[PDB]
């Protein structure tokens, strides 16, 4: 399923990394918070 | 930049203080330096009578450079300029 | 980077010459084997996968290096390294369009060699799969591009050794 | 051992050919091992004979830099052919 | 060039050069041959070109070269036309080229900045640099004439 | 060819995952200590 | 890094070996010994605070090194260093866990050594840091996992000497 | 950074003393030169881009270093250049304003030699450019405050030499 | 340099104090373990020639690294790697013997790196060389003296990684 | 160093290949030119003295370079400038003679950008002095050896700047 | 080095200048304050002694720098103090004679300060270690010669500051 | 080569080549073809001459293949032929170069360390080198068999 291909700038080269070769090592814990929604006002944020 | 950059994401990072990108980029496009054939770390200041050298784990700012085995250093002469010996075979012989 | 046109403009700048008899003659020799540079980097993108499976099966597989405890072995790193043949063809095809190989050193060669020895990857290994798509290449760009391409990608195995 | 040439010889090393020599002196004699070279060799009896003592001959750029170069360079640098101002003015005050 | 402005631009998507983008590495090609030899036609009579301009200048610009201007006097104005002249070499490169690119890092990124200091008129020299475009214009015929004129409308709109 | 260099390292890349390390180096990304729950999955695994 | 399962399949696939009977049975001294790791655990986590605490006043604080001149002088410093014993304690734990110190090399000593010289860190005093945390860590997960949890924190003692 | 007033606190700080008659004297002898530091800072802001100007046409300018093969050669470099020249300018009124080189330390000379070796940047050419603002700078601020001026500007170029 | 007993005697100096209780037990712990060291050294120094030879096999020759393009290419560069082996193994000897890793860090880590780095010497390669060594003493010196001896081999590794 | 001929062994031993047809080819470009560079060595050798005076008399003298202030200001300086006028030429003629610009390198450009900085040596001026010799040279060595002389003047002057 | 004289000499000497009445001036500056520099030469070599042990005892000594944990902790370390006091004595002694810092600057201060940060030698208590010599010596001297005198010592101290 | 060895000596005294060492690059690159026909003569018969040197080594002392020998077994035999390999490799380089710079840096510099580590017999080796002088020369006219003989003796008195 593809390569992720990784792009550049004028001044450095785009790159691409063998799909299955980054689905062999630790996978990648991210943080993310949510969108806000809209209701009434603010997010809410609707997290934990 | 790998050598570099698997520096930097070190948690040492940030005791380094010379920078090391502008640096390195930058040699990337020059010609050899004046150093050491190992590394900038080997040759000690130059006072009367320390042997000083530069520490490594101390306030690392490492530099090296790929230097051949057929470079030959260029060195100023303690002295006339052209008493220097690979100019001048003799120069030592001559005068002070 | 810099190709053979802006080699030659920025040779004269630090001079600040205007360009003369001999600067228009080096130019001279560069446009008149553009078309035939042209033509050889189609055959070169059209052929490309096909290059890498010939250059591969000459060079690299079919040995201990795709075998366990080689470093072409899993999928993984068997792919990684048909990836690097792809730069490596991809950017000889550039520095030949360009007529100067300043784009190898700056863009593949800068720190590459450490970079293998630090993963293990076998240099003399990396520099038959250079030369064994040169052996191709040659074959199917013609009279017209064959010493052209190839000085390319004689000067990517001299840079890795 | 890069040390320890300056104060025998009066010079730093030149090369890889020459620091490797020692280097590899060392490690099967010595700190006795690599003095003696330094102390023996054809080049020490070029130039220090036998009744010179060894003196400093030469210095790297960085070293030389520092001895002076506080202060920088007073000088300008000057060119062959340009097209400068420099001392017109005095030169009219005394005219004047 | 057409060139870097071009290997550089199908190489951040990391693939090969597009069949239309070995089209603009075509006519760059034919005419880079025109291309040199206009650059050749005014690298010739770089002297007239200069002095020309310099005298278009000063009628058009009297005040630079009065008491109170920044090319007052002889050798003031000697650096003065040294500039016209490191600039009229710039158009050159640029013509040949195909594209502008050396000309802005020799020339224009950072001339603000040091005109600034010497406090030099800006505008004063972008009318300079029109000077030479009408001297340098009156050496070609007009289909050369009107692509040397494209890189003199540049660098007068650099300088901006 | 070649003016400069920054080094090399001594890089190790993950060959697969295995449970462990997938339960272990999820912690380390939030920098914790096992959780309540979490201590219960590697009985389990070690149990096996 | 990796762990008693893992260095087993990554020792052995270096060599391209099944796994056989000698890595079968290293497999099972480890599986044998997991649930008396994972209640030391528990323990250690859930009395962390007070381990560091212990520790800290047996084998740092009530001396010069809180004191003016002092490295763990200042609320900035004193607060850094038990920080850091913090860090100890849970990698410590999370090496016993995994039955493997490949953690505590690549994550906490790697470059600690010279960072504690260029900082001006006392290396006696935090190796002492250490070996008092082992010592009240000892005492609360008992018999069962005593030796094991024991280990680790003297391999990190080491690594700094 | 550190100032006058901080180089004493910590200098303290670290033998945990309070403030005794030495000390005392030494802040005094910071407050009792204030006013006038303030005096020479808005001098030296408000000629700021003139004191580069002469600066420069006294030790830079109309020389080989502005023409082709020379650093400041091309309007990018020409600007980089009198763009350091204002860093030193306003660094120095920053450390003259706080009675304390240490911001010259940390914020400029920290790596800015090998900086200039590794780009072709001349030193002594550099110093010059200091040692010139310097001279302009005397001028302009008056016997009050020259000397104190000054000895930044010194710290400066030996920094570099 | 320091060994065990002189890293205490140095870290009460700058106190001025006499040894106590706690200082008096460490140097006990240092002496109880001496008679197994003096024996380990032996056993190594009678053993150089062929734990280099084994290590060597195990870790580095018939591969890249002495075929062409490889770092121990030419008989200049395999005699320069096993003359470094030696090195290793005889300073860790040191180092175990005084029971202190300090002179592996005065006499062999200090900016090795770095030189490695500069010549283009494979580190992870060193470091394979190094621990294969430690295994081959391991089994030689015995249940007395393996722990012992193989801490001052992982601190020659884990310092150039 | 290295010359065509063993450079184009080098190259192909760290690929470990035998010399082939593209290796071939190359050595005989190299050595079909070879008796004219020996012709032109004779040229420049023995015309030496004249070029560096004619080179000079261009490019240096009659100028604010010679007068105080300049820095080939004293008989001192003059000697020693027209020294390196002496090594530049002298060395050009051997990477002439080798085909290969590498001893330019590892005996004339390595340190000297930074080495002439720290003098205040001027470097614009200097390639000067190198392109008014190169310019000699072509007229007096012909037809021939022109192209190829000029090259490692060119490789010099583009080394500094 | 240079003094008074050769200072003025090679200030016109780059200007190709003979002397002229504001040369012979300074001159004259400096040869009729000849024979008190001389004389206070003799008074200072001969106290030479006396000088380091009097500003030790006001500015170094009783203290904490001489307690454990200091830097003039050790028979070894005093005696480099002291040695080091005496090099700045006897320095300042020839600047003072020649009536030009130069001296200070190519053999004493060069490269100083940060020699003292990588020993870790405290600064400010070599500056008062300084400043308590001129004390001393401004006694000794006398009204002829006590100005004269003192600047070089005030040359060195903000020298290292 | 010649011109490595001879230009230093050019450099090391800041000069031009002198008539002698342009006579002396002349007259060998006048003797070129020939050399180069000496290596491709030995190149083509390379398997050849390292089994047949294989032979008349072991014969002259076999119990280096004998149960307490270096090269005994298969493997350890497929090592011993693969540095007569080696060897040959660097004569041919050597010829054509006209000296040994190349041959030295290569394989005899470090030579004896090397040996003397693996404890494989290295006088031996002399012997089994010298063989391969003996095949090769067999293959080659008088005069080119003499040429190329030097090279061998070379390593021969290197080794030893
Ligand atoms: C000719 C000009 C010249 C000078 C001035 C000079 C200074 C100098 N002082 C040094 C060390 C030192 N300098 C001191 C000085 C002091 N300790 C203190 O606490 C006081 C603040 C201060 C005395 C007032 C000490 C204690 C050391 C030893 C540092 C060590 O243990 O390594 C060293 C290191 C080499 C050595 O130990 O001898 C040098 C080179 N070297 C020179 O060639
Ligand atoms: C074998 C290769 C090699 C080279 C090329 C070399 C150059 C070199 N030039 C030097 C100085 C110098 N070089 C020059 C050169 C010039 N002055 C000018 O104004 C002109 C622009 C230029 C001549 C065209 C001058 C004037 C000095 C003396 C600087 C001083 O007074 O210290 C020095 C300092 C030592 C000495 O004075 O001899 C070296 C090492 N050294 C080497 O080993
Ligand atoms: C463990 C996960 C894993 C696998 C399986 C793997 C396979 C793998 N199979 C290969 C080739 C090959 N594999 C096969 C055949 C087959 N393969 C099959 O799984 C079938 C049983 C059979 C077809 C019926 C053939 C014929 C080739 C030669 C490649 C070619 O077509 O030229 C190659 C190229 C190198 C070589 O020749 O060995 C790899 C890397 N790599 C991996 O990391
Ligand atoms: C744009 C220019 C560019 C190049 C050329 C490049 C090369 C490159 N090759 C890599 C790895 C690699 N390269 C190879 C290559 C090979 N394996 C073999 O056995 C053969 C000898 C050879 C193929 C002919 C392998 C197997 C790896 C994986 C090493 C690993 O497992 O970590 C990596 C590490 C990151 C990654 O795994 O992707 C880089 C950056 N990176 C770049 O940005
Ligand atoms: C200058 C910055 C700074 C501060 C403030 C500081 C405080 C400090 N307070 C301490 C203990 C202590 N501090 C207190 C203080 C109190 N007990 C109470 O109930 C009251 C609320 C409070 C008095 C107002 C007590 C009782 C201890 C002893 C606690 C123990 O030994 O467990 C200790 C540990 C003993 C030692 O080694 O010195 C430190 C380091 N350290 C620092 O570097
Ligand atoms: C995740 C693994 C990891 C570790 C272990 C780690 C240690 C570490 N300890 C540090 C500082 C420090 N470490 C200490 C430690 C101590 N002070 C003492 O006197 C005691 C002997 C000791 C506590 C027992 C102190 C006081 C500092 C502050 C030094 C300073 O003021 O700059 C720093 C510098 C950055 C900072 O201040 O946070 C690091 C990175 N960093 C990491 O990423
Ligand atoms: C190739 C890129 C490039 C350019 C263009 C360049 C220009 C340049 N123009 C200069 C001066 C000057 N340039 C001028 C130009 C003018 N006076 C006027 O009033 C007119 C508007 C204008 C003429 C059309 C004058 C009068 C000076 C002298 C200013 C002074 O000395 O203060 C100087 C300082 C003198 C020197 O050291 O050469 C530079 C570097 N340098 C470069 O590297
Ligand atoms: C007393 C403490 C000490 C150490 C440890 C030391 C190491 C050291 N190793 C060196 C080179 C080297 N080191 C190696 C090592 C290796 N090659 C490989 O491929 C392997 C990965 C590895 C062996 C396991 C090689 C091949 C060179 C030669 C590099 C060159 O050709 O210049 C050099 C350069 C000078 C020389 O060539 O002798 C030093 C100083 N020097 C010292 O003074
Ligand atoms: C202060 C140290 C110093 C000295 C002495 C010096 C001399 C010097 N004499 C020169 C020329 C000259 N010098 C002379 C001198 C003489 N002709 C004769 O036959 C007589 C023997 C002699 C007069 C007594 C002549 C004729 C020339 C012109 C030579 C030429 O142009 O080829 C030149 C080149 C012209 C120039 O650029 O200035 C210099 C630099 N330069 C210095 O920096
Ligand atoms: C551990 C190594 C070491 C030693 C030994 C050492 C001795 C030492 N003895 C001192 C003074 C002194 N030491 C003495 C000792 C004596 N008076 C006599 O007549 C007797 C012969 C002798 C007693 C047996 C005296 C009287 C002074 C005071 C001298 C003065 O103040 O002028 C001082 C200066 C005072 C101070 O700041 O501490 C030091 C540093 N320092 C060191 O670092
Ligand atoms: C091109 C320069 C060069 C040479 C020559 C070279 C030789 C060389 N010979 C080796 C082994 C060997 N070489 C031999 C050779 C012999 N046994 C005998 O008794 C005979 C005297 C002799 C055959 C004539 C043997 C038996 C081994 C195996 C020794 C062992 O494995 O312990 C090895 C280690 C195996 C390997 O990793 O390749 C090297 C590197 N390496 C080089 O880089």
């Amino acid at each position: 399923p593809a390569d992720i291909v990784r792009p550049s700038s004028e001044d450095r080269p785009g790159l691409t990394l063998p799909y299955i070769y980054k689905l062999s090592a630790d996978s990648l814990t991210t943080f993310k918070m949510t969108a806000i929604y809209g209701a009434d006002g603010r997010p809410k944020v609707n997290l934990s | 930049n790998w050598g570099a950059a698997y520096d930097l994401y070190n948690y040492a990072a940030p005791r380094r203080k010379v920078p090391q990108f502008i640096t390195l980029f930058a040699d990337y496009t020059q010609p050899l330096p004046n150093q050491h054939p190992y590394g900038a770390g080997n040759d000690p200041l130059e006072i009367q009578f320390g042997a000083i050298f530069k520490n490594s784990t101390i306030n690392p700012a490492e530099r090296a450079a790929p230097i051949g085995k057929d470079v030959k250093r260029i060195l100023i002469r303690n002295g006339s300029p052209t008493s220097n010996e690979r100019g001048n075979p003799t120069g030592m012989s001559e005068g002070a | 980077m810099q190709d053979a046109i802006t080699a030659v403009i920025n040779n004269y700048d630090v001079q600040g010459k205007y360009l003369d008899g001999a600067a228009l003659d080096k130019l001279k020799a560069y446009f008149t084997t553009g078309a035939v540079r042209v033509r050889a980097a189609a055959v070169i993108s059209s052929n490309a996968t096909t290059i890498i499976k010939e250059a591969a099966a000459k060079a690299l597989i079919y040995s201990d290096l795709t075998r366990p405890g080689g470093n072409m072995y899993t999928t993984r790193r068997y792919a990684a390294c048909i990836r690097d043949m792809d730069y490596f063809l991809r950017y000889a095809t550039y520095a030949m369009l360009a007529g100067d190989p300043s784009i190898l050193d700056e863009r593949v060669l800068n720190g590459l060699k450490e970079t293998y020895n630090s993963l293990g990857v076998p240099i003399a290994a990396t520099v038959g799969g250079i030369q064994a798509m040169k052996e191709v290449v040659g074959g199917l760009v013609g009279p017209d591009a064959a010493k052209e391409a190839s000085i390319y990608f004689d000067y990517l195995s001299s840079g890795l050794s | 051992i890069e040390y320890i040439h300056r104060r025998l010889l009066g010079r730093p090393t030149y090369d890889r050919v020459e620091n490797n020599r020692y280097f590899d002196i060392a490690s099967k004699k010595g700190f006795y091992g690599v003095v003696d070279a330094m102390l023996n060799s054809n080049e020490y009896q070029e130039v220090f004979g036998e009744d010179v003592l060894p003196y400093e001959r030469y210095l790297t750029p960085a070293g030389l830099s520092l001895r002076k170069g506080r202060f920088g360079s007073s000088d300008v640098l000057t060119t062959p052919g340009g097209i400068t101002p420099r001392g017109d003015a005095a030169r009219m005050m005394d005219k004047i | 060039s057409v060139l870097t402005k071009a290997i550089v631009n199908a190489d951040a998507e990391a693939r090969y050069l597009s069949p239309g983008e070995l089209d603009r590495i075509k006519s760059f090609v034919a005419s880079g041959e025109r291309r040199l030899r206009i650059a050749q036609t005014l690298t010739e009579a770089r002297e007239r070109i200069v002095k020309q301009a310099g005298d278009q200048l000063f009628q058009i610009r009297p005040d630079v070269v009065s008491p109170g201007g920044n090319a007052y006097g002889e050798k003031m104005t000697a650096l003065c036309l040294r500039d016209l002249d490191y600039y009229l070499r710039l158009v050159t490169y640029g013509i040949v080229a195909g594209d502008v690119t050396p000309i802005e890092e020799i020339g224009i990124i950072g001339v603000k900045e040091m005109y600034n200091s010497l406090q030099t008129p800006i505008p004063a020299v972008a009318e300079g640099v029109r000077a030479m475009k009408n001297v340098a214009t009156s050496l070609l015929s007009g289909d050369d004439a009107a692509e040397a004129g494209f890189y003199f409308d540049y660098l007068v709109g650099a300088m901006q | 060819s070649i003016r400069g260099t920054s080094g090399s390292t001594v890089a190790r890349p993950r060959l697969f995952r295995t449970v462990m390390t997938e339960t272990i180096n999820g912690i380390n990304a939030e920098d914790r200590y096992p959780n309540s729950g979490e201590v219960s999955q590697l009985d389990q695994f070690f149990g096996d």
